[PDB]
RNA sequence: CCGAACG
RNA sequence: GACGAGCUGAACGCGAAUAUCUCUUUCGCCUUUUACUAAAGAGAUCCGCGAGUUUUGCUCACGCAGUCGCAUCUUUUUGUGGGGCU
């Protein structure tokens, strides 16, 4: 798989249900199984109206987590991956003259 | 073979190998078919028991327990596993076969 | 001497840095802090019947040691990881036990860390088997498929239902079947079972 | 072996669109669909039931959670429609 | 509870060393033997000689081994082995003794 | 790997294959001979050390 | 430790039939009474037929057939009980059972494998304890330096010589 | 499969639409259909007796005792 | 085993852990596993039972259906697997 | 064990 | 995601074969020295030996090639849909 490509690089995951789940790529199965390190969950509240859509969705944090393909549904790109001498000598030479 | 005449087991020489011969030297005594080599250096009655003599078979078999001064030898007679393998003879018998 | 030369001073020679395994430092970390994956385990048998040698083959597929394996079969010698002083080394002998846990594999895939102890089997060691027997709640019989059962099988048998611990037996040395004995398969079922059976 | 994965595998490079099970509307490239009807796309665009589109340089959906695909008109269907009785 | 072994150091030999200068480090020596060996046995007399007490041929062979090179590295002159000896009844006394 | 052919002793085995009581007096002490230089080429050899070679015919 | 050798009494009954005591606790201390304690022991026992005793190596020797008969040889000239040989099933070798004292076991290992060319291999393990034959208290038997005592005078110069190193008179 | 560890042990077993069935097992399948003694329906109060339940219509299973 | 991908055997090695459990149904358990599944069906013990509506329960087995359950939440600890170590580019 | 040179 | 026989060079290293020499000592031959004996040690040498690319000398040989940038019944990719309450 291209996902392959993908391990180490955070990413975001969307359930049927609609939550979101953020965390790191450790390890892939073919039932679309995944290892998300430091995962948390971003549940998104009905938007009341007055305030930002981006500055209230409930945050969990679930740490390390395992997710089931059935119910993965997308996922995409959060962020970046988070973090002989040779036979020469040069000496000292006065250079030579002929007269 | 008629050369070789048989083959030697691991077994046989149990004190018969190098170690049985380096402990031989190191206390300056020898096997009864075993060779002669000159020293590499140089008790009391009532209440020392005897009821078997200390032999060179043992002293050899055991350097440090049965010999006061044993020095620069390697090991003694450890032995290796017995071997239950017995020639077949003939090549009509299966390979795998019940020894009597 | 006047000038005392600064010897090595040659007791048992070990390596000078922890060796590559096929796990990590952490990961036996993790696995000891819980006890549900720990077991504790003193390998017993005769003299000679194959424990120094199976506590090898478990070190042979869980490290790193190739190359080392190359040295012993040019050097013409199989190793003895477990018999480390090069004087229990020379006489093909566990002398003093030594014990040692690997990570090991399950058919589930989940690793069990192992703490498998190799005693000396010879009669006259039996003090180091109590130890590792009360160091250990599980035990390894090791019987050898050729010879059956001997004293200090036994004898460490008693020990081990004394100190009432889970007795688990290997039948090693089978080859001695295939190729000494050369008995046919059925004659090695009927022996097999009968050394389980003694 | 389905016929239609595998047609569908060999969208590689296809710029195309999809709907979801729930209704989610995404335009973007197929980087590949495996047995699975998985599918990596490329150059995307997700647009979310009821919500502003937000573009994606790159994009990961579940084959099972796939509603359908919505193929390019430029396709030359019956290239790649050869082939698929083809065991290889 | 200390060790119950299923064996006994029924052997005993006598232990002299070659040089009395080091009969300290001697004893340190068999002190370190009674280090590393479960079933050995110092046991000093009347007779003042210290005897030690092991299972049989090779476990005194290797303590004697490693009492010569690991731990005290003075030579020591070893006796003949003997055993230990105990003391028993066959039939009851016909008077009874007082002290 | 090829050995020398003197490399190869072929009286070797008849020191393994121990004496059978059938020895003459001369044989026997001579096959003890033969089998303490036997046991002492096996022990001692001093291996001396890798200081490197100069080939002579290959020189000359 | 006990009169005989000073090493340690087994298989003894020690029956407590009168004690007269002196009735303030002063009189009757430690004292007063451990030495007699220990005097009343070594009497007691000392003229109750006392008697010596060995520990006896249980012997198990695998050994061919080849070798059965130079096992018994040399474990006969030590004295060893064999109890038995087994033929192993399903090898050609035999487990033989036997008890041979420790005393008797001395290089035995060794020369069993020398008089065999090594074929059997033999084990040792302690067993038990059982009574050295003779009178151990015995003077009837006036005994030789430096060559064994047949098994009449064994139990004897055995004590005697118990008590010689551990610094005692005879 | 774990459910070998519950033999003839007394459960509570929910389904698909929120339903309980409690019950001392009798035995399961590979497609872990699972037969019940004494079963009793929690919602209506009622013992409904030896009963056998579907793999999918197995949420969970819960070990009172 | 062969065919088998390593987050079952990651599910595996978790045995003898206490660990969560999500389920599709969006409820929350908490306890010992003893041993999984390779369908995922599991048994933990020690069980703390979190509702819908926030209710905490004690239950002293649970056995958990796979194909029912959402995700796993596993110890960091026992995310040094030899996987995820011998991957690790390092 | 065991033989050559020299003085 | 992929290919050697023979020689001389490699620079690193001592399966089973072992002879000679030097030195420091003891011992024995014993008039002396060589030439020796046999013990302890400490040192050399010889005759050989294995792997890495260096190619010299093929007298062999190659490129749509073996490999490329798990495939519908309760446990997995053929999902249980629909609505609506704070
Ligand atoms: N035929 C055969 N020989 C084996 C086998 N395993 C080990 N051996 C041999 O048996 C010998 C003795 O086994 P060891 O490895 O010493 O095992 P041990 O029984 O612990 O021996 P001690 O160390 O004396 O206790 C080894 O040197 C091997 O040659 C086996 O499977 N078959
Ligand atoms: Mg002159
Ligand atoms: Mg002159």
């Amino acid at each position: 798989s291209k996902l392959l490509q993908y391990i180490n690089f955070r990413m975001r995951v969307t359930l049927v249900d609609s939550r979101q789940i953020v965390g790191r790529f450790m390890a892939f199965d073919r039932h679309m199984n995944l290892v998300l390190g430091d995962s948390e969950e971003f549940r998104r509240l009905p938007p009341k109206k007055g305030k930002s859509e981006e500055e209230r969705e409930e945050r969990r944090v679930l740490g390390l987590v395992l997710l089931r393909g059935e119910e993965i549904v997308s996922l995409t790109i959060e962020g970046p991956p988070p973090n002989p001498g040779g036979p020469g000598i040069g000496r000292a030479v006065g250079r030579g003259m002929p007269a | 073979g008629q050369l070789l005449t048989d083959f030697p087991d691991r077994n046989y020489f149990y004190l018969f190998e190098p170690q049985a011969f380096v402990t031989a030297k190191s206390l300056n005594m020898c096997i009864p078919g075993g060779p002669k080599f000159e020293p590499l250096f140089r008790n009391d009655i009532n209440k020392l028991i005897i009821r078997s003599p200390i032999r060179t078979e043992y002293k050899v078999a055991f350097p440090y327990l049965y010999n006061n001064r044993p020095r620069k030898v390697r090991l003694s007679v450890y032995h290796h596993p017995m071997s239950l393998y017995i020639k077949t003879e003939d090549p009509d018998l299966p390979a795998y076969y019940y020894d009597p | 001497p006047i000038v005392a030369p600064v010897k090595v001073k040659k007791f048992e020679t070990l390596e000078a840095e922890p060796l590559r395994t096929h796990y990590s430092n952490e990961f036996l970390a993790t696995l000891m802090a819980n006890p549900e994956l720990v077991r504790n385990v003193a390998v017993v048998g005769h003299l000679h019947h194959g424990k120094t040698t199976i506590m090898d083959m478990f070190v042979e597929q869980t490290h790193e040691l190739r190359k080392m394996t190359a040295a012993q079969q040019a050097a013409g010698k199989q190793l003895r990881f477990t018999d480390t002083r090069l004087d229990e080394q020379a006489r093909a002998m566990s002398i003093k036990m030594m014990p040692m846990s690997l990570v090991m594999e399950s058919h589930s895939g989940k690793s069990f860390l192992l703490n498998l102890l190799d005693c000396p089997g010879h009669v006259n060691f039996n003090d180091e088997v109590t130890a590792a027997m009360r160091l250990a709640d599980g035990v390894m019989l090791v019987v050898d498929a050729a010879e059956g059962i001997m004293v200090v099988t036994e004898r460490a048998v008693r020990q081990a239902l004394q100190e009432g611990l889970s007795i688990t037996l290997m039948i090693s040395k089978v080859d001695r079947l295939i190729t000494e004995l050369k008995l046919p398969p059925a004659d090695a079922y009927h022996k097999l079972r009968h050394t389980i059976e003694e | 072996m389905v016929k239609l994965v595998r047609f569908l595998m060999k969208l590689a490079n296809e710029t195309v669109q999809i709907e979801l099970k729930n209704g989610t509307v995404i335009q973007g490239t197929i980087a590949g669909v495996d047995i699975a009807m998985n599918t990596h796309l490329k150059a995307v665009k997700l647009t979310a039931r009821g919500k502003n589109p937000v573009s994606m340089d790159h994009l990961s959906v579940r084959g099972n959670n796939i509603r359908y695909y919505i193929l390019p008109d430029s396709l030359n269907l019956d290239t790649l429609l050869v082939d698929i009785d083809k065991p290889k | 509870r200390p060790l119950r072994f299923q064996t006994r150091s029924t052997v005993k030999i006598a232990a002299e060393p070659l040089n009395p200068s080091e009969l300290p480090k001697m004893v340190e020596g068999l002190r370190k033997v009674s280090k590393s060996y479960p079933l050995c046995s110092t046991r000093v007399e009347e007779s003042g000689e210290h005897t030690i007490f092991g299972t049989g041929e090779m476990y005194l062979d290797c303590l004697m081994k490693d009492l010569r090179e690991l731990y005290a590295e003075v030579e020591v002159k070893v006796a003949d082995p003997v055993v230990a000896f105990c003391e028993t009844v066959v039939e009851s006394s016909s008077l009874k003794c007082f002290a | 790997h090829t050995r020398r052919a003197f490399d190869v002793p072929l009286v070797n085995c008849w020191f393994q294959e121990h004496c059978p009581p059938t020895y003459p007096v001369k044989v026997r002490v001579s096959y003890q001979k033969l089998l303490k230089n036997y046991v002492l080429n096996l022990l001692h050899a001093r291996p001396p050390k890798s200081v490197k070679k100069k080939y002579l015919l290959r020189a000359l | 430790e006990g009169p005989l050798c000073d090493e340690p009494i087994r298989n003894v009954k020690f029956k407590i039939l009168d004690a007269a005591i002196a009735p303030e606790p002063i009189h009757r201390g430690g004292g007063q009474i451990i030495p007699t304690a220990r005097r009343v022991c070594y009497s007691a026992f000392l003229m109750a037929t006392p008697r010596l005793m060995e520990p006896v190596y249980y012997v198990e020797i695998q050994t061919p057939a080849d070798c059965i008969a130079a096992i018994y040889n040399v474990l006969a000239k030590r004295r060893g009980h064999v109890t038995a040989d087994v033929p192993k099933p399903g090898t050609p070798i035999f487990i033989v059972k036997a008890y041979l004292p420790v005393v008797e076991s001395f290089g035995f290992e060794t020369d069993l494998r020398y008089h065999t060319q090594g074929q059997a291999f033999c084990q040792s393990v302690f067993d038990h304890w059982q009574v050295v034959p003779g009178d151990p208290l015995d003077k009837s038997i006036v005994l030789r330096p430096l060559e064994p005592a047949p098994v009449q005078a064994l139990a004897r110069e055995f004590m005697v010589k118990t008590r010689r190193r551990k610094g005692m008179s005879d | 499969p774990e459910l070998k560890r519950f033999m003839d042990k007394k459960l509570s077993i929910t389904l698909n639409a929120n339903r309980h069935v409690s019950g001392t097992l009798r035995g399961f399948d590979q497609f872990m259909n699972l037969v019940l003694d004494a079963t009793v329906d929690e919602k209506l109060k009622v013992d409904i007796g030896m009963v056998v339940i579907r793999g999918n219509s197995i949420q969970t299973i819960e070990a009172l005792e | 085993a062969k065919g088998i991908g390593i987050p079952v055997k990651l599910l595996h090695e978790a045995e003898g852990h206490v660990v969560t459990v999500e389920l599709k149904s969006g409820e929350m358990y908490r306890g010992e596993l003893c041993d999984a599944e390779d369908n995922m069906n599991c048994q933990l013990k020690d069980v703390t039972a979190t509702g819908r509506d926030g209710r905490v329960t004690q239950l002293a087995h649970l056995f958990i259906r796979g194909s029912r359950v959402r995700f796993f939440i596993i110890p960091d600890m026992l995310k040094n697997a030899p996987m995820f170590k011998r991957i690790d580019p390092k």
